[PDB]
């Protein structure tokens, strides 16, 4: 019930992952829920 | 209950309806960003060819072709070849006495048509008393038909009358 | 030349042209450095910025995201726009639309976030790349790495006007009479058709009566043949 | 054109990506997987989320009551009683743990304890392990006994080579009072500690009460046997009762 | 860490008005932006009222809908698990000892694995 990353697919053979706590808003506010930005997911993704 | 949005949204009735774009498609693009909505091969082709070129709407022939082999339907010289296309000549072939074929000229597919007109009524019917009684029973039963239907009711009633002829 | 201003030493557009001799950033400085007062024409100008001028704003945005795409399988990718002169012309357009927005709040912002004046930072990055490419400059400086950051403001889905052609190379091209075989930005472009929509083949894709009240400048300016406008065509909307 | 990861950032904006297949369908090897223990298919995303929630709980509990180190190049939040700072993760997916500090022995045993504490995290089966590691502060070779025990259990070097290892909490053979949440140690004169988890090829637990200045230990085969093994080797008193009693109760209790 | 007493019922009940009022607010600000742009295109300098950009509000509405949905899914998982546990497991929660329960569970798991292996061998022999 926290740290819910958002991965989805729209391309023909590729997919995209993104944070689920930004909501088209870098650092203005939050989504009134789960704690945001757990550690670092972007590098963990880009590693593989 | 939350109808404040309703009338103000309905305000934008006139022709200049483009600003809606700048109101919704960015936020939409936030949640829904689908490039794949209809990427499959798709093209609009209105028509290729359309005409009967052989007869009236198919329904009549399609239904009459489903009748018994006891009836034998054909066409006379084509005096209404294209629009009318309905003047049927039938030959009752069964365990009964034969007779003169009827006229059976119908109207458009709404079917308020007592199709037979008996073009050869007088002389063909003054021949014998038996067939005269057949004709009498035929017209008497036809009068009983409420909103007769040329498709099936005509031939069925005629066959019933021909089978009633044996007293 | 659409300014009904008061006369001065030189023409308004001519004096605006020399804006090239100005600093890199803070357009808000250079605008008052040249002139501020004599640029307003009339109250009835609130129809161009929010409707059609927004394009140019989005335009410069489409440059940023398209800047770091040299590794793409296309040497200029979408476009390059490294001329400088035309870029200087666009920068002059940016400063004049900036003073316009200073004269009226109905301008074209970033529309997304960080308003408390994104246009300022956009303009300063554009002037940076300009001065980095004006007189035989480099392409991809270290500044390129930092400007390559994707701010949460860039929109997409722009027209980029274009048309098909006749690629009949050597042998044969058989077509029917209809059913072809494969092989003005003042809004006026919804999803489905909403009027007669007299269009053109070059880039136009516009409306027939322009559906306006006092924007007759563009409409009358483009009633006749547009840029190579021999292809002013018409076609009705589909029906079920 | 898609590569824009020359510099770093602090925000995530639609990163693109077989990679999903590799990232999914949990493999039984959590990255390095030296082969200590764990017969469970651990997913990379699973262990990643586990590690991030572990470090979050760790910083929370170290900020709550104990002293910790201010933000710097590396977050040192392992600040135990005397001194300890090991919270750097070279391989982030695997684990965030290292050797705290060395000032005196009681040294390959230090590296062994570091590897054991790293493997002690594993899957996020329970965040109570954080409380356990927090309570792990026995300086005078007190933790060394359990460290060597767990190391021998995980490696089997050269209960009589049977299943004897209990580093977790909330045992089933504990005195039934309430389902425990995080029983690590008893802050009293006699600090409680789960001694071992005995099991045949049956199943029982064994606690211990180290007198930090009273270990009163099915039941018929465990409590009298343990009492006799304790009364027999009562001459362990230098660090007399440090690991001799533990080793006797482990091996010499049969 | 939430500590919401783990009871989903009153949580969802008390959260419903949030959805209601958020929908109300988003409809209101949408109508405001609509009247604004409809006075922009053809009216005059009348719409001078800085409202919400309609992005943050709608997105946080989606987010609260999301949170309530995940809470309801957790509630459903919990009730379904309770149901099947009651339906196919006796009540022994301190009259059988925990080792006996674990042994029974392991035996049932082994029997299920045996059934699965039998069905797999049947499918193999069929093919």
């Amino acid at each position: 019930n926290m740290y819910c990353i958002d991965i989805y697919c729209r391309s023909r053979g590729v997919v995209a992952i993104r944070d689920g706590a930004y909501s088209l808003f870098d650092n203005s506010k939050l989504v009134e829920g789960f704690y945001p930005a757990p550690g670092l997911k972007t590098f963990l993704n880009m590693f593989v | 209950q939350p109808l404040l949005d309703a009338v103000l949204a309905n305000i934008r009735s006139p022709v200049f309806n483009h600003s809606l774009y700048r109101t919704f498609v960015p936020a939409m693009m936030a949640i829904h960003g689908p490039p794949i909505v209809s990427p499959v091969v798709c093209s609009r082709k209105r028509r290729f060819e359309e005409d009967e070129r052989q007869s009236i709407p198919n329904v009549l022939q399609g239904e009459v072709a489903r009748l018994d082999p006891k009836f034998l339907v054909n066409l006379d010289p084509s005096h209404c070849s294209n629009n009318g296309t309905v003047h049927l000549i039938c030959k009752l072939d069964d365990k009964d006495l034969p007779s003169v074929p009827p006229l059976e000229l119908s109207v458009p597919a709404d079917y308020p048509a007592q199709s037979p007109m008996w073009i050869d009524r007088q002389w063909q019917y003054d021949a014998n008393p038996f067939l005269q009684s057949v004709h009498r029973c035929m017209t008497s039963r036809l009068l009983q038909l409420p909103d007769k239907h040329s498709v099936t009711a005509l031939l069925n009633t005629w066959a019933q009358s021909i089978h009633q002829a044996c007293l | 030349p659409h300014f009904l201003n008061t006369p001065d030493k030189s023409p308004g557009d001519r004096l605006a042209e020399i804006c090239a001799k100005i600093t890199d950033v803070d357009i808000d400085k250079v605008m008052i450095n040249l002139k501020t007062e004599e640029f307003v024409l009339d109250m009835n100008t609130l129809q161009a910025l929010q409707q059609l001028l927004q394009w140019v704003g989005d335009f410069v945005l489409y440059l940023l995201v398209s800047l770091p795409n040299q590794g793409s399988p296309l040497r200029p990718g979408h476009s390059f726009l490294r001329d400088g002169t035309s870029l200087g012309m666009l920068r002059e357009l940016m400063v004049v639309i900036r003073i316009w927005g200073l004269l009226k709040p109905s301008c074209l912002p970033v529309y997304t976030a960080t308003s408390d004046d994104s246009m300022s930072l956009l303009f300063r990055l554009l002037t940076k790349l300009w001065i980095c490419c004006r007189d035989e400059g480099a392409a991809s400086p270290a500044s390129d790495g930092l400007v390559s950051r994707l701010q949460p403001k860039q929109p997409l889905r722009l027209r980029f006007g274009r048309a098909p052609t006749l690629p009949s190379s050597t042998s044969t091209l058989q077509l029917d009479g209809l059913t072809r075989a494969p092989g003005l930005h003042l809004g006026a472009y919804p999803t489905e058709e909403c009027k007669a929509c007299t269009r053109c083949g070059c880039v136009t894709m516009l409306k027939s009566p322009n559906k306006t009240t006092a924007v007759t400048q563009w409409e009358q300016r483009w009633i006749k043949n547009c840029l190579c406008g021999g292809l002013w065509r018409r076609v009705p909307l589909s029906c079920s | 054109p898609p590569p824009r990861k020359l510099p770093q950032r602090s925000w995530a904006a639609s990163i693109p990506t077989s990679a999903l297949n590799i990232l999914l369908l949990p493999s039984p090897t959590p990255g390095l997987v030296p082969g200590l223990a764990g017969s469970y298919l651990c997913s990379p995303l699973e262990r990643f989320l586990g590690s991030v929630i572990m470090r979050r709980h760790l910083q929370r509990i170290i900020q709550q009551e104990t002293l910790q180190l201010i933000n710097s190049n590396e977050p040192g939040v392992i600040m135990f009683k005397t001194d300890a700072l090991k919270c750097r993760v070279a391989l982030s997916p695997k684990t965030n743990q290292t050797l705290q500090l060395k000032v005196t022995p009681e040294d390959e045993l230090q590296v062994l304890e570091k590897f054991f504490e790293t493997r002690v995290a594993g899957p996020p089966f329970k965040a109570n392990t954080l409380i356990a590691f927090t309570k792990l502060l026995g300086a005078p070779t007190h933790i060394l006994r359990d460290c060597v025990h767990i190391m021998k259990l995980e490696l089997f070097p050269d209960q009589l080579k049977w299943n004897v290892q209990f580093c977790l909490t909330i045992p089933p053979s504990a005195p039934p009072i309430a389902p425990p949440g995080t029983p690590a140690v008893v802050l009293k004169s006699k600090m409680l500690f789960f001694l071992q988890l005995t099991q045949k090829t049956v199943s029982i637990i064994v606690p211990i009460i180290y007198d930090m200045a009273t270990q009163q230990a099915n039941s018929s085969v465990a409590a009298p046997m343990m009492v006799s093994n304790i009364l027999k080797r009562f001459a362990e008193m230098r660090q007399g009762e440090c690991t001799i009693f533990a080793a006797v109760r482990d091996l010499m209790a049969n | 860490q939430q500590q919401q007493d783990f009871d989903p019922v009153q949580r969802y009940k008390m959260l419903i008005p949030q959805l209601k009022e958020s929908l109300q607010t988003l409809m209101k600000v949408a109508a405001q932006n609509l009247i604004q742009n409809t006075n922009i295109d053809n009216g005059q300098k009348s719409s001078d009222a800085p409202l919400q950009r309609f992005d943050k509000c709608l997105e946080e509405f989606y987010a609260l809908c999301d949170q309530l949905e995940l809470c309801l899914r957790l509630a459903h998982e919990c009730l379904s698990q309770s149901c099947d546990s009651a339906k196919h497991s006796p009540t022994l929660v301190p009259s059988l000892p925990y080792p006996q329960y674990l042994a029974v569970i392991k035996a049932q798991i082994t029997c299920a694995k045996d059934i699965h292996t039998a069905l797999l061998d049947c499918a193999n022999k069929v093919t």
